């Protein structure tokens, strides 16, 4: 029955649903493939790290993914298809879900600042069938980088590798585009 | 005493329920024409419209605040009858549940746009947000557990078990989905504890059991009470109310890699994930059987009464969803379906088709009883609602289908020379009248929402003190 | 009823040949 | 029926539809089924199976297409641009390389606009010969006047006038003189004298018609001032199709 | 009535249809 017991059927409902996850995500905290970084990565420059913060705080995930399959055309098109290692550091995760745009993972010099820059104030400007947003104001507004230190001493403790000394040394638009410069770069000189 | 059930709750979250459609729906709108054309962006200036931003805000608002509230007067309303007494928290606990929920959009109305957002689905709020949104859920378990606990029958309704279950799931969800480290007070300044492909699968078993339990399991609840709720009599199947709780309950939670395919997550995983997703078939459509079936012989009724029909339509749409989901959920399927537009055709179908069909139905079924009104104040109205519901979201669906296989095929496509076909542009380019019929069909749902709001504010002039006697 | 099942058989073929057709043009476009 | 009611709604006791049951067996079934065939088994891949299906598709692919590339190769770059047989599927798929990678860049018709490059044109900066386009595209790509205490404010508007006159016929007496002095001196070096423009250095000629660069004196006064600084990324890592590529640029001005 | 069964049919064939389409692939 435990129909009418209440009791039973909460403490059921709670172990039923509990056996996904714990099959799942428990084990990967374990395995080294998706913990291990790319070996010569290295964590977001403080600049690069707010300019992350920035593209989270925009939404260009909503348009953008940054996961590259493993198929041919797909490799094709991105480049190497997207490694865990390559994501280590990643609080939170960028790969996407969507593509209203294209895959950004491995934009690791694809690009020149200029044209980064131009295609943000206005994507129209450079690619007149564009319908990302215009997002001039971030040409307009100053990194104070109060908080970067504060930051990157929650991404040590959360495991980031940030040295001390990377805490110490630490526009809006100066700092997307070094963040989108570094994407996928890592595997590439490894 | 206190033998009369407390319908304060319910009706305040009746309410807000069509409020926060209108104002999820009417975000979906805007972004949608925002994709058609981005002028509707502000060009300088973030300011008050940028698609990045007020995407977010038209998941949050339309799952947690439209989604949420429906599941909220639903469930006070369908557990204090379905177990014959008076809310346990009452007006306290639950009034809280009321208030602190509605406070809990109001952040996100302000936060979302403001820039603050961790960046996962569904998860976007801030911590702070994060922390009181747990508290008001604590608070809503306790009132609906309670509920159930001094209920006066022995056996727990069906509907129930899909509530309980619902409102558990996602409270252990979402503790582990957000567990961060607070960096500043608010936005997304915070980093999630997790990061690469473990982020992923956490953030994607929560992603999906969200729309499992929250979307899925919580509705079924609605379904449950709902649907059985007619002047016809008995035809159902109780063996399979117990099959397919139970499967569905388990096999879910399994079902997150499925987001994953083919991407930097083990390839294990992303297995388990297909071949649960597959095996889930089976007991989500057990919940539409399980539905249907007990309209037979009923049917005549659903030329008659335009709820029933939503009702109807809504197990119908969220079987097609079902169906289209496992069917996503195989890699070689996902290799194109995945992220192009038909992931989104996918959402939509059981947005619109399944959760708001039959939320819709469920409160113009019982405004009138919590408003102390014998009916609603025009049947016409629901009727035309319907239709508008109707080919809207027919409408969504199939221009998210056309644009999705076209974006998957387009990527894809490869010459005799072996080069890509097209570039991502001539994909874009191919997608804007997709983007001009979704926006259509959005357009069309959003207005039956409007001829509801105008049915519901009627109906809802006519009594002050509307106690609806005993009951 | 029969009407029903009937009805149900109905208009089958009607998507599964448009759909056929659509994967054809798929396989086609990629 | 069952004896207990839920207000109103009372369940029947009825059997799981066979066809549902027998659904739900083959899901599981199948699963059963997969995970054998998957990680743990399937033939056909050495091993076990995995993403590793990548270099299958990458294999095949190679081994159907390898010979066009491999032919090609061999061939001149001048040569694989005449040829409609390489030549011509060249340009139309080296057409068809260049949409996906450089279009973003010097847009869909090669044309280009301000900051970019009209390939289309006969006019290039750092040589329209075979092997310099194929340089410019495999290995990738101004000094601020402004600054340089003589330069200043006003030998500024100055030079821009004067190359303005090299370029065509505007009137301004000071703007001329000045700036015609300003140029042997330092403008020369790298622009020639009378704006020839220097291949080697990638320094385009002043003598030209009207383009899509910044004509304007405003615009001339910028780039003196501050300098340029444009870069044409290296497709030596991201590319044969570079090859390719050279082959089509080189056909599309003739 | 009867058209949200064909319509729903319908639905079921496009299902049908997909899975074979990507049996083939
Ligand atoms: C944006 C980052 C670009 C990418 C993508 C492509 N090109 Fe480019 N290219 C770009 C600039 C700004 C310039 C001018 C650099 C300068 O001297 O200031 C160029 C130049 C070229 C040239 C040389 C033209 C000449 O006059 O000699 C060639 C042949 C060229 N670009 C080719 C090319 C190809 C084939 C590309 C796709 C693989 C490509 N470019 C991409 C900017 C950008
Ligand atoms: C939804 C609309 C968005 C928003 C929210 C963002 N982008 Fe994009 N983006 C979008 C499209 C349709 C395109 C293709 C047309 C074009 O190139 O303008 C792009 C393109 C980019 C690119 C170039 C990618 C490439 O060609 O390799 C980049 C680098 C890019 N977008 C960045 C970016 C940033 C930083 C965003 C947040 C500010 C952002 N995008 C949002 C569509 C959309
Ligand atoms: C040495 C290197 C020099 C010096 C001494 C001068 N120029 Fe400039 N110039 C040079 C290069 C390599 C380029 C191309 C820049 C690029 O493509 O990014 C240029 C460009 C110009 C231009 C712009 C042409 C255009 O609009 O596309 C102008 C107007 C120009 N240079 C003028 C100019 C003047 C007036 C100078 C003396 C003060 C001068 N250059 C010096 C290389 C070099
Ligand atoms: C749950 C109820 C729900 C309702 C009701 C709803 N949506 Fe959405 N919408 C979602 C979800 C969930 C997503 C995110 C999809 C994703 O992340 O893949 C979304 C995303 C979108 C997007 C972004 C599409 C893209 O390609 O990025 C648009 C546009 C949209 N909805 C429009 C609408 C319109 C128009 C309506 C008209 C009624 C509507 N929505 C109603 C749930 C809903
Ligand atoms: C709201 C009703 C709803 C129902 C019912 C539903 N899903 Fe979904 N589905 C969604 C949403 C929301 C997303 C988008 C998640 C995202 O943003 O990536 C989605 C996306 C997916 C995807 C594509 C993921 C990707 O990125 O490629 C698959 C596969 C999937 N769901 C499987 C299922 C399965 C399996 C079921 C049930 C057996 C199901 N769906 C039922 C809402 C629903
Ligand atoms: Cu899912």
């Amino acid at each position: 029955v435990l129909e009418k017991n209440a009791t039973l059927l909460l403490i059921f409902a709670f172990l039923v649903v509990t056996i996904g996850g714990i099959v799942e995500i428990a084990p990967l905290f374990y395995l080294e493939n998706t913990i291990e970084k790319v070996e010569g990565m290295r964590p977001y420059t403080p600049l690069e790290l707010t300019g992350r913060d920035i593209y989270i705080r925009e939404g260009c995930y909503v348009c953008h993914s940054q996961m590259i399959r493993p198929m041919r055309d797909e490799v094709e098109r991105y480049g190497h298809y997207s490694l865990a290692a390559e994501s280590m550091y990643d609080h939170p995760f960028q790969w996407g879900s969507k593509r209203t745009g294209p895959d950004l993972a491995r934009v690791g010099g694809r690009y020149s600042d200029a044209w980064h820059v131009e295609h943000l104030s206005n994507p129209q400007s450079v690619v007149p069938e564009s319908v990302m947003p215009s997002y001039s104001y971030l040409a307009n507004v100053p990194l104070d980088s109060t908080w970067i230190e504060d930051r990157v001493s929650t991404d040590a403790l959360v495991g980031v590798p940030y040295s001390a000394e990377m805490i110490a040394a630490a526009t809006e638009m100066d700092a997307l585009v070094a963040y989108l410069q570094v994407l996928g770069t890592m595997v590439d000189f490894s | 005493s206190k033998d009369e059930y407390f319908d304060g709750v319910i009706r305040a979250g009746v309410i807000a329920t069509t409020f926060w459609g209108i104002v999820g729906f009417l975000v979906a709108v805007i972004i949608a024409f925002q994709l058609a054309f981005p002028a509707l962006n502000l060009e300088f200036g973030n300011g008050m419209l940028n698609f990045g931003r007020l995407r977010p805000l038209h998941t949050s608002a339309v799952i947690f605040a439209f989604g949420g509230n429906a599941l909220i007067a639903s469930a006070f309303y369908v557990v204090q009858r379905t177990s014959a007494a008076r809310l346990f928290g009452g007006t306290a606990l639950g009034w809280f549940v009321f208030w602190g929920w509605q406070l809990i959009i109001v952040t996100a109305a302000t936060s979302y746009l403001l820039g603050g957002s961790q960046g996962k689905e569904y998860a976007e709020l801030n911590w702070h947000l994060d922390i009181l949104v747990a508290i008001v859920w604590v608070a809503y378990l306790i009132a609906f557990l309670g509920t159930i606990f001094k209920r006066k029958e022995p056996h727990i309704y069906v509907a129930n078990w899909f509530y309980l279950s619902f409102i558990v799931t996602i409270a252990m969800l979402h503790i582990v989905n957000n567990l961060a480290v607070p960096v500043s007070i608010f936005g997304t300044k915070s980093v999630q504890l997790m990061a690469g492909v473990q982020d992923a699968m956490t953030q994607w078993w929560y992603g999906h059991n969200a729309v499992g339990f929250f979307l899925t399991a919580g509705f079924l609840g609605m379904m449950y009470y709902f649907v059985p709720k007619q002047a016809e009599r008995p035809v159902y199947s109780y063996k399979l109310s117990i099959v397919h709780f139970w499967a569905l309950i388990f096999l879910y939670i399994w079902a997150g890699p499925h987001h994953l395919h083919y991407t930097a997550l083990p390839d294990w995983a992303s297995t388990l994930g297909m071949v649960m997703s597959v095996i889930l078939w089976m007991p989500s459509w057990g919940g539409m059987i399980n539905g249907l079936m007990t309209l037979s012989g009923a049917w005549d009724k659903l030329r008659t009464d335009p709820v029933i029909r939503m009702m109807v339509v809504s197990i119908g749409f969220y079987g097609m969803s079902t169906f289209e989901g496992p069917m996503m959920s195989i890699k070689a399927v996902n290799s194109l379906s995945h992220y192009t537009d038909w992931t989104i055709g996918h959402v939509h179908s059981g947005a619109l088709g399944w959760n708001g069909m039959i939320t819709f139905g469920m409160l113009y079924f019982l405004t009138p009883r919590l408003w102390g009104r014998s009916g609603l104040y025009s049947l016409k109205l629901v009727s035309w609602h319907f239709w508008l519901a109707t080919i809207g979201i027919v409408l969504y669906a199939s221009s998210m289908w056309v644009s999705g296989i076209m974006e998957g095929l387009m990527w894809r496509e490869v010459d005799a020379q072996g080069f890509l076909v097209n570039g991502f542009a001539d994909t874009v380019g191919a997608k804007f009248p997709m983007n001009v019929v979704r926006g259509v069909g959005g357009v069309l749902y959003l207005t039956g929402g409007l001829i509801m709001a105008y049915n519901l504010w009627a109906t809802v002039a006519k009594q002050p003190k509307t106690a609806n006697l005993a009951v | 009823m029969l009407v029903k099942t009937h009805i149900t058989k109905i208009g089958v073929t009607l998507f599964a040949v448009a759909l056929f057709y659509g994967f054809i043009y798929m396989l086609s476009n990629s | 029926t069952t004896g207990h009611s839920w207000d109103g709604i009372e369940e029947l006791n009825t059997p799981l539809p066979r066809w549902w049951l027998w659904t739900f067996y083959a899901t599981i079934v199948w699963g059963v089924a997969y995970s054998i065939a998957m990680p743990a088994a399937t033939p056909g891949i050495l091993g076990s199976s995995t993403r590793a299906d990548v270099e299958k598709d990458i294999a095949k692919f190679a081994e159907m297409n390898k010979a066009v590339e491999d032919k090609l190769v061999a061939t001149d770059l001048t040569a694989i641009a005449a040829d409609p047989e390489l030549v011509t599927y060249t340009r139309n798929a080296g057409a068809a390389v260049f949409r996906t990678w450089c279009a973003q860049c010097h847009g869909a018709g090669a044309g280009g606009n301000t900051g970019f490059p009209s390939l289309l044109d006969g006019d290039w900066l750092h040589g329209g010969s075979i092997e310099t386009i194929y340089t410019n595209i495999k290995h990738g790509i101004m000094p601020a006047h402004l600054t340089d205490e003589l330069l200043e404010p006003a030998q500024i508007d100055d030079v821009v006038q004067y190359v303005l006159k090299i370029s065509g016929q505007p009137a301004d007496e000071a703007r001329a003189t000045a700036g015609q002095q300003v140029f042997a001196d330092n403008c020369v070096s790298c622009h020639g004298e009378d704006a020839k423009g220097m291949v080697e250095m990638g320094a385009p000629n002043l003598t030209d018609g009207i383009w899509l660069y910044g004509g304007d004196a405003n615009t001339i006064t910028t780039t003196i001032q501050l300098g340029r600084g444009g870069v044409m990324p290296s497709w030596s890592w991201a590319a044969a199709q570079i090859r390719a590529v050279a082959s089509y640029v080189h056909s599309l001005g003739g | 009535l009867l058209m949200f069964v064909a319509f729903f049919g319908l639905i079921i064939a496009v299902n049908v249809t997909m899975a074979v389409q990507a049996v083939k692939t």
